[PDB]
């Protein structure tokens, strides 16, 4: 898949994902989402190959919720970010690793913070105030470079995000057909319905 | 296949001062393994106050210089023994240097002197013609070991006043000949440990007014 | 492509008088784009010190191996384990995948606790131990570490003097080049304190 | 472009007090074939320059009737041809350097190794290499192929620099390069016990040895070497 | 690299220089390429460093055991078994290649061995890209019935031919010499030709002259009591 | 390589960092990528540097003949369409050039043209070019106005710079700064990068993920 | 043919006693007295060479053994068992500890390893 | 490489060069390729080094044992032995090999294993990189039924010529004879062989 | 370039092409008018390899402009295509062709009738009531060949072109920035300005 | 192919087999390789047969232009104007010719002309596939000064195991003999060579 980009705020982490799924000439689908709820405070987004993206998603999903129904407890951003890590980096030196790019916006109850971690299909890993896969931050990352602040809303979260979609839809030459944005925070996940 | 090219080693180095400039460079020829020679001069007196080495594949550093050498000599039979400036032999090796775009001359080229208002100058070329005047510049092999050095050494690179903490940058002071002469020294030394292609014998040409001195000084043979 | 250099990185150590210092550049890469400016490459465990170059999957699971190793040779051996005896545990790890390596260029430093003698040694991807008295250098910028190393470097510097000697040694091999920088981090090491410095250099 | 078909082996030299000496075998492969086993590699140009060839031996002829054809056109209308206006080595080598270049520059070389030994008018010794690539150096001892690997580590101890050529006499000099030419023989597969040798003196001029061999070899040993390893018969 | 083997008088004698590198660059200046395989077993790695060392030490363990499981003090044959065998296995993928020496109660050997498994016997022995180097001396002064002196002098030289004519080679001669019914003797840096001379200059800095951000103390102790 | 050029109100403002690479090795910090074809036009640098310092260089000569063959000034135009015909004859051959010819004329205003080794000539308002491009534009698109002022363009050129020194692993070193009128061009200074960077951090506030 | 004992033939009794180790027990009682003493300076260990016929060479059977150059075992019991024991305790020194750190083993560590082998014999099948 | 193996009147003979070569290095002059697998029955090995060094320890051991089991082994069955070898790994081996021995029974036999695996039985075998040199020469001279003294010669000539076209074949000529006195070693050194 | 449209209506000729100029990652330019005035009546759009696009473009109208000036008359699109042609076919046997598909919308003012021409760079040339070049064609030619009819006006052959525009947009994974229209009829050539 | 030209007293005799192969294909197994470039200057052929045709006929050219300006040419000319053309040629010819001839005042003389264009005046010389393995014999029974006859069965001989070895060789042997009385064809047939 295309555009995946993440911003961590004062108090949130929101996750913006284009919405093209394009097979070779043409444009399959225009409203995809690109993401998978991983527990109640911390949601997943991911890009790759066709096909590996939503099994590795599913995967992971499985497992942490296998894990909040063993123990009754979610797992903090931090630790779900860490096991997802571990089987990318197992599966790079497998027989068909996954090539799947992802980025984990969580929000630690116990340490009442936001957290976003980027990690690539080798198992790279990396806590960031901001991030993205891709080229997406060849276009976005010296907008968010300027304006960024660590105390900024949730909404001038938004808004610095819509500066940087528009950065893409002018000079990217993709039409990745918009973005669906979520918002991460201690109430759990939402969909910002109009973007 | 035949492979016209080759590398037959070497490092040259290259530093202006304020009135004088020094070209030095080791007199090792190799390839592959093998010592071809401990010494075989390497940078070379063109006239006109000007001193030149191409570095890198020794057939093209040669022609080069030969067909350079040729070219103040005819500089001097068409414009009525004029003396060739350091920035006028710098474009015009820029065109010797382009002529082959599409079948380069293998070479890292530096030419040192000074300038007409007596300062001095170095010139550094890539192998298809692109120059630029310089302070100092390594070539070859070893340059990689020795620029970060002379960054630290010579423009006094992340070096700040003690008690300012970073907040005042250590002073460019003018060096001498002879402590520029130190740290090129040092810099070959240094680089003949760490470096298999360096060693031998290490000369150095010093420019200065009163015209063209050569200063040699062995190194390790191993 | 090659996995050595997509992420971009420099280690290095020295020994001083009864004192070793280690340091790393900080920047994090998908080749020429920057990702991070906080990925610090040293690690430690007890008061065995080690630091991380190449491949940044690896350098992290790494870390996370030799953090499981070290806890366990502990319980066991109810002591910390020292710095030549974690140097062979390296070099063992890393040849048990002599042909699927992880691609890193680690280095050892630390003081022996029992002897007070100090301690570094440097290692291939495949465990080549390289032990050297003087200094051992790793990463994308390792050429020009070898050559500030080589100049700069004098035996047996006082702890205080010897973070001047390796911070320049570092500072000036990053700058010139493209995939290293980004901050960097200082390590002085003394049988009883460890003292961690952050350097102030050009952000490009 | 091309490869080459028949070809000679080492051609080492090294310089001594008052000249030069330079050898060569006397064999032209083909391939791992030992083929031919009468090849003149040493060319004598005059009485002051001998040229010692290795590789491509098409191209070797070919360079020799260059060399030849040199000295033809010197001699025209140069009425001191033999004494002020005689071909020098330097005049030889550089005329070969400049051919050589040439041809490497036209994608299409002569594929050899040169070595140019000779002596100079005013007494100076003068010892040069150049290849296929048109790549020059001079040292007190020059070899080619596996001389460079082999007969140089040797003749550098006898001559290691250029202080040491005064105290180098004939004697010794010659001496050095026979003992290369039997490492030579011992451990190159492509040379020939058969040899030629060649020395170039400001005194005694140019004295020039055919049909020389390799002698005073060590094989004796080899009865007592058994197996691979384990076994004792 | 450039190892060689020579066989004397009582026993048999093994040298190497001390450099290492990696491609044009020198990693170290006085690398310890003379490995034990036991007391009297030495041998001399070119190639693939990690290969060299790791095939020593796991022959070497190997035979440690083997020599406690028979009592027997071990053989130099055995030890040759053991890596030919091993290494023919890998097909040439552990790029070692040795020199193998040593005395036992059978008498002293001298053996080299090559990545692909195939080994040979000789009086004397070159290896690594400065073999060539080294040949050329042995075989200018080697003869039979060498003494001691006269082997380490001509192992030595060999070496040294390696360390000034090769590129790959330099810095130190290391030599072992194992003698029957003796004591083997490890000479490190048994010659010392290539110290760095004086620098010009002294390159210690003033104090503060690195910029600095931060400062902190790091935690090397356990968790403390109290 | 980070090079851009826009055209504003008071003219062109032309932007460039200082950083040569040769893989991941830094040959050099202090390379001009703005060739001063002549003292009314200019030059950026991408792509093989010889190919650009030559034929600009060559392209000055072209400028200086017509301009005495015509007794009039070379428009940006006809000046962009020699090199890009030069070029164009070159095509297949390997040379690698990426550079925006900016000029300001009575007929025309001020002009830039995006010419390519394959034979590209594209007029245009905003261009960036090199390894370090895509950041420069962000921070230009964002930021461009016709009406700014020189004191403001300038800035905005220098930061875009800027921003692509920071996140481009090739581009670095310094900032180069021009600003093209109808008289001439008129340097505006070499901006070391490292101390740039702080400067702009501090006054700006930009940067707070970098810690200083 | 197989192995087709694959349970184990040590099992708890009623009393909760496991029978099999200790009538091991019983045969390390009626086996030859073996000591040993720890000194500041070093430790000895000692016993009788129980030569089973005069002519038999009582010095081709070693009683004490060396498992590491700083580690030395005795035993009590049945000889044979001792002498596979050592085998087993020689390796594991090696496989478990010197191929991965270099050195040889501190006592206690390997003797746990020796320790761990005679645990499984007295529960593997 | 040269290397023969012929069968005379009283038994047979093996020859050899003492050349190997890594490239146009020679990495050893006196090189034994003579190699035995069983006391009466030696083999002579062309190819890969490794290769031939490794199969010839296996049927030394393979006729070790069969010895402890059922007696001295046949030439036949020690060459089955090594076609077995060479047959079944010919996709990873480069092995040419010449099987000679001598039986009381059998007397002198000779076997040849090509590089294939196939197994020939002959009054004498050339092998080699040398032996296309010499297949005029060997044809054109070899007769059954020779004395010790003849087979030495023809050897001698044989490998003589093979040492003087062939580059990658040279040093001493080695010689092993198996007869029912026993097993005798021979050596010749380039001085006698070369003016032949 | 991209995406080059044309229909022939009753009474003229539309061309339609793309605006967008991409150079690898970036949209380098979103005003590009891909098509030259080769006569007053007769108009020419292109795509293909950059550089050579435009130097074709331009060499074929400094020719037709030399005929007209020359002959003080203006050749009819049929004999402008012809001579286009010709240099395609010519080209593609050159050392470097040219890569340059083009449409040569024209209106014959001896006939009064609009034509339209398509030729691609091997020298291909056919006559069409509407055509395309690349993937263009895939796209819009169902629409075409289902609404056209050779009556239609002006404005009728707008709105269909727009129908086109509009699938385009949809379907097409590379964002072409939208596209100039053009119309050739007895009175010249004119753009519209609005689309 | 298998060629050979062998200098004896009275002159030198040319000697060739006669078959040519298209793969494993004998194409023409009566091919007369023994050519004339002058009434006592042959060659012998091998190689691609359309470049040793071109290059004779170029040859049998300039030595008639020759004879016609400056009188009979020696063998030593005609190997210059072989040579010339095959080493100016060397990239797009494969050719290796053997050439011999009859001069009064120098007599017998051979030349070789191997692939790269070299030339080697020798007392006999053997070129094609089938003189690899006639190397050894050649070289233990040549002699210098051989009779008419001792030569022809030194040839017949030589070629006759060439034949045996080399499958790219057979047919007939035909034979061309140089003296001063004049030229004389020979022929041997299988059945008398095969025999010996
Ligand atoms: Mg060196
Ligand atoms: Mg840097
Ligand atoms: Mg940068
Ligand atoms: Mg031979």
């Amino acid at each position: 898949m295309d555009i995946i980009l993440g911003i961590r705020v004062q108090d949130s982490v929101i996750l913006a994902s284009s919405k093209a799924v394009t097979r070779g000439i043409s444009v399959l689908k225009d409203s995809d989402d690109k993401t998978r709820q991983l527990s109640p405070h911390t949601l997943m987004s991911f890009a790759g190959e066709a096909g590996d993206t939503v099994q590795f998603a599913e995967y992971i999903q499985a497992n942490i919720q296998l894990y909040s129904i063993r123990e009754d407890y979610e797992l903090s951003p931090q630790a779900v970010s860490s096991f997802v890590r571990q089987e990318l980096a197992k599966s790079i030196r497998s027989r068909r690793p996954y090539q799947v790019n992802v980025l984990i916006g969580g929000y630690d109850k116990k340490k009442n913070k936001p957290e976003l971690y980027q990690i690539d299909y080798l198992g790279t890993k990396v806590e960031l105030p901001y991030g993205a896969h891709g080229y997406s931050g060849f276009y976005t990352f010296s907008l968010l470079d300027h304006h960024y602040r660590p105390d900024m809303t949730t909404e001038e979260g938004l808004d610095l995000l819509k500066l940087c979609v528009q950065e893409l839809e002018k000079r990217m030459p993709m039409d990745f057909k918009g973005v669906i944005v979520k918002i991460v925070d201690k109430d759990g996940i939402r969909q910002v319905d109009d973007f | 296949q035949f492979n016209p090219y080759g590398d037959n080693g070497g490092t040259i180095l290259g530093i202006a001062g304020e009135d004088f400039a020094v070209l030095a460079g080791d007199t090792r020829n190799i390839t592959d393994y093998s010592i071809n020679s401990r010494y075989e001069p390497k940078v070379f007196d063109c006239g006109d106050n000007i001193v030149m080495s191409a570095n890198g594949f020794a057939a093209d550093g040669d022609a080069l210089v030969k067909r350079f050498k040729n070219s103040v000599k005819w500089y001097h039979f068409d414009h009525n023994d004029k003396k060739l400036s350091i920035n006028s032999a710098a474009r015009n090796i820029q065109h010797l240097l382009y002529g082959k775009r599409f079948f380069p001359y293998y070479v890292h080229t530096i030419i040192a002197g000074l300038d007409e208002d007596g300062k001095g100058a170095v010139y550094s070329f890539d192998p298809v013609g692109s120059y630029e005047r310089e302070q100092c510049r390594a070539g070859g092999a070893a340059a990689s070991l020795i620029m970060p050095f002379l960054d630290n050494q010579v423009n006094f690179k992340n070096q700040y006043e003690p008690g300012t903490n970073g907040k005042v940058k250590k002073p460019l002071k003018y060096l001498s000949v002879e402590e520029v002469i130190k740290l090129v020294r040092d810099s070959f030394t240094s680089a003949t440990e760490r470096h298999i292609q360096v060693g031998d014998g290490l000369e150095i040409l010093i420019v200065t007014k009163d015209g063209v001195r050569k200063e040699f000084y062995e190194l390790k043979r191993d | 492509s090659d996995p050595s250099s997509i992420n971009g990185g420099i280690v290095v150590a020295m020994t001083g008088k009864d004192c070793v210092a280690i340091a790393c550049d900080l920047r994090l890469g998908s080749q020429s784009l920057g990702v991070s400016n906080k990925f610090e490459k040293i690690f430690h465990y007890g008061h065995v010190f080690l630091g991380i170059t190449g491949l940044a999957t690896d350098v992290t699971t790494l870390n996370e191996m030799f953090r499981y190793k070290t806890n366990l040779y502990k319980l066991k051996e109810e002591r910390a384990i020292e710095p030549e005896t974690f140097t062979q545990l390296v070099s063992s790890s890393l040849y048990e995948r002599r042909f699927g390596p992880y691609f890193v260029g680690p280095v050892v430093a630390g003081i022996n606790s029992k002897s007070g003698k100090p301690f570094i040694a440097g290692f291939d991807l495949i465990g080549c131990i390289d032990e050297a008295k003087d200094f051992i250098v790793s990463g994308t910028a390792s050429d020009q570490l070898f050559g500030m190393c080589e100049s700069l470097y004098e035996p047996n510097l006082e702890p205080e003097d010897l973070f001047e000697t390796i911070s320049q040694a570092l500072l000036n091999a990053a700058d010139r080049d493209a995939l290293s920088g980004w901050g960097a981090v200082v390590y002085i090491i003394k049988k009883d304190e460890v003292v961690k410095r952050y350097l102030k250099m050009r952000q490009d | 472009t091309q490869q080459p078909i028949v070809t000679g082996t080492s051609v080492i030299s090294m310089k001594y007090d008052n000249g030069v000496i330079i050898a060569a075998d006397n064999l032209g492969s083909y391939g791992s074939l030992l083929r031919f086993n009468g090849v003149e590699r040493l060319i004598p140009v005059g009485d002051n320059t001998v040229v010692g060839i290795s590789g491509d031996i098409s191209d070797m002829q070919h360079i020799e009737r260059l060399l030849k054809d040199l000295v033809t056109e010197n001699a025209y209308d140069n009425p001191l041809a033999d004494a002020e206006e005689a071909l020098e080595p330097s005049y030889i080598f550089e005329y070969l350097a400049t051919v050589m270049y040439q041809r490497r520059s036209k994608m299409n070389p002569l594929w050899n190794a040169i070595i140019v030994a000779g002596v100079q008018s005013n007494g100076d010794q003068f010892l040069r290499y150049v290849n296929l690539l048109g790549v020059t150096y001079s040292s007190p001892t020059l070899a080619t192929g596996f001389g460079a690997h082999m007969a140089n580590p040797l003749l550098r101890k006898v001559v290691d620099r250029e202080s040491d050529i005064p105290k180098t006499t004939v004697q010794v000099a010659e001496e050095a390069i026979v003992n290369a030419m039997r490492v030579l023989y011992y451990r190159d597969a492509r040379s020939s016990r058969n040899f030629s040798l060649a020395i170039i003196d400001k005194n005694t001029g140019l004295t020039f040895k055919k049909n020389l061999q390799v002698e005073n070899m060590k094989w004796d040993f080899a009865k007592d070497i058994k197996g691979y390893g384990t076994q004792k018969i | 690299t450039t190892i060689v083997g020579v066989k004397f008088n009582n026993g048999v004698v093994i040298a190497a220089d001390t450099r290492s590198t990696q491609g044009p660059i020198v990693a170290d200046k006085n690398c310890a390429k003379l490995h034990r395989i036991s007391p009297k077993i030495w041998c001399a790695g070119a190639g693939t460093a990690a290969d060299t060392e790791a095939v020593t030490q796991l022959i070497g363990s190997n035979i440690e055991l083997h020599s406690l499981y028979t009592s027997r003090e071990p053989r130099v044959v055995s030890a040759l078994q053991m890596l030919k065998q091993h290494l023919f296995k890998y097909q040439g993928h552990i790029g070692a290649y040795l020199i193998v020496a040593g005395v036992d109660p059978t008498g002293s050997h001298l053996f080299s061995i090559h990545a692909h498994g195939s080994t040979d016997v000789g009086y004397y022995l070159s290896l690594g890209s400065g073999s060539l180097a080294a040949m050329a001396v042995l075989e200018s002064h080697w003869k039979q019935d060498l003494t001691k002196e006269e082997a380490i002098k001509l192992a030595s030289d060999a070496i040294q031919a390696g360390i000034w004519n090769d590129l790959g080679s330099g810095s130190n001669v290391d030599v072992c010499v194992m003698e029957i019914g003796k004591d083997a003797e490890y000479l490190r840096n048994y010659l010392t030709p290539n110290v760095r001379e004086e620098k010009q200059k002294s390159y210690k800095f003033p104090r503060g002259t690195t910029a600095v951000l931060k400062e902190s103390i790091v935690n090397i102790c356990d968790i403390q009591e109290e | 390589t980070t090079t851009l050029a826009f055209r504003f109100q008071g003219g062109i403002i032309v932007a460039v960092d200082s950083r040569a690479t040769a893989g991941n090795w830094v040959a050099s910090q202090t390379v001009k990528k703005v060739i001063e074809i002549n003292p009314f036009l200019l030059g950026t640098m991408a792509g093989c540097a010889a190919d650009c310092q030559f034929w600009e260089t060559w392209l000055g000569s072209q400028c200086r003949l017509h301009e005495l063959r015509e007794k009039e000034r070379i428009s940006v135009a006809a000046a962009s369409k020699i090199l890009s015909n030069l070029v164009y004859q070159y095509k297949g051959a390997g040379l690698s050039m990426g550079t925006m010819i900016c000029g300001y004329t009575r007929k025309e205003g001020p002009t830039i043209y995006y010419v390519d080794s394959d034979g590209t000539r594209l007029k245009g308002d905003i261009f960036c070019v090199g390894s370090g491009q895509t950041f420069a534009y962000g921070v230009l698109d964002s930021n461009y106005k016709w009406d700014l002022s020189v004191e403001d363009a300038l800035y905005l050129g220098k930061r875009s710079i800027l921003a692509a020194a920071h996140r481009d692993a090739y581009s670095g070193g310094s900032v180069n700064l021009y600003h093209v009128t109808e008289d001439g061009w008129i340097y505006h200074g070499n901006h070391d990068v490292g101390e740039l960077f702080w400067k702009v951090k501090e006054e700006e506030g930009s940067f707070n993920n970098v810690i200083g | 043919m197989t192995d087709r004992y694959s349970f184990s033939l040590t099992t708890f009794s009623p009393s909760g006693k496991l029978g099999q180790i200790d009538y091991a027990l019983t045969a390390v009682k009626q086996g030859v007295t073996s000591l040993g003493i720890k000194a500041t300076n070093g430790v000895v260990i000692a016993t009788e060479k129980k030569s089973s016929s005069p002519l038999a060479m009582s010095e081709t059977l070693s009683k004490v053994s060396l498992l590491t150059p700083d580690i030395g075992a005795v035993y009590s019991g049945m000889g044979p068992d001792y002498r596979v024991l050592v085998d087993k305790s020689r390796k594991v020194a090696h496989t478990s500890y010197k191929r991965i750190y270099g050195e040889y083993p501190p006592t206690k560590l390997l003797v746990s390893e020796v320790a761990k082998i005679m645990q499984e014999a007295t529960q593997s099948g | 490489t040269s290397i023969m193996a012929v069968t005379f009147k009283d038994g047979v003979i093996l020859g050899a060069d003492s050349r190997t070569t890594t490239g146009a290095y020679i990495a050893n002059r006196v090189t034994d390729k003579l190699t035995r697998v069983h006391d009466k029955i030696w083999c002579c090995r062309s190819g890969s080094a490794a290769d031939t060094q490794a199969i010839a320890d296996i049927v030394q051991y393979h006729l070790e044992l069969y010895t402890s089991q059922y007696g001295t082994p046949s030439t036949e069955t020690a060459a089955s032995v090594f076609k077995e070898l060479c047959y079944e790994n010919k996709d990873n081996l480069t092995a040419g090999i010449i099987v000679a021995g001598y039986d009381d029974k059998n007397k002198g036999e000779v076997y040849t294993i090509p590089l294939g695996g196939s197994v020939h039985k002959l009054p004498y075998a050339i092998a080699g990189s040398g032996s296309t040199f010499i297949y005029g020469y060997c044809d054109k001279n070899f007769r059954e039924n020779m004395s010790k003294e003849e087979t030495v010669d023809f050897i001698k000539h044989s490998l003589s010529q093979a040492i003087k076209w062939d580059g990658s074949s040279g040093g001493v000529i080695r010689m092993v004879v198996l007869t029912a006195a026993g097993v005798e070693r021979l050596i010749f050194y380039p001085d006698e062989y070369e003016q032949l």
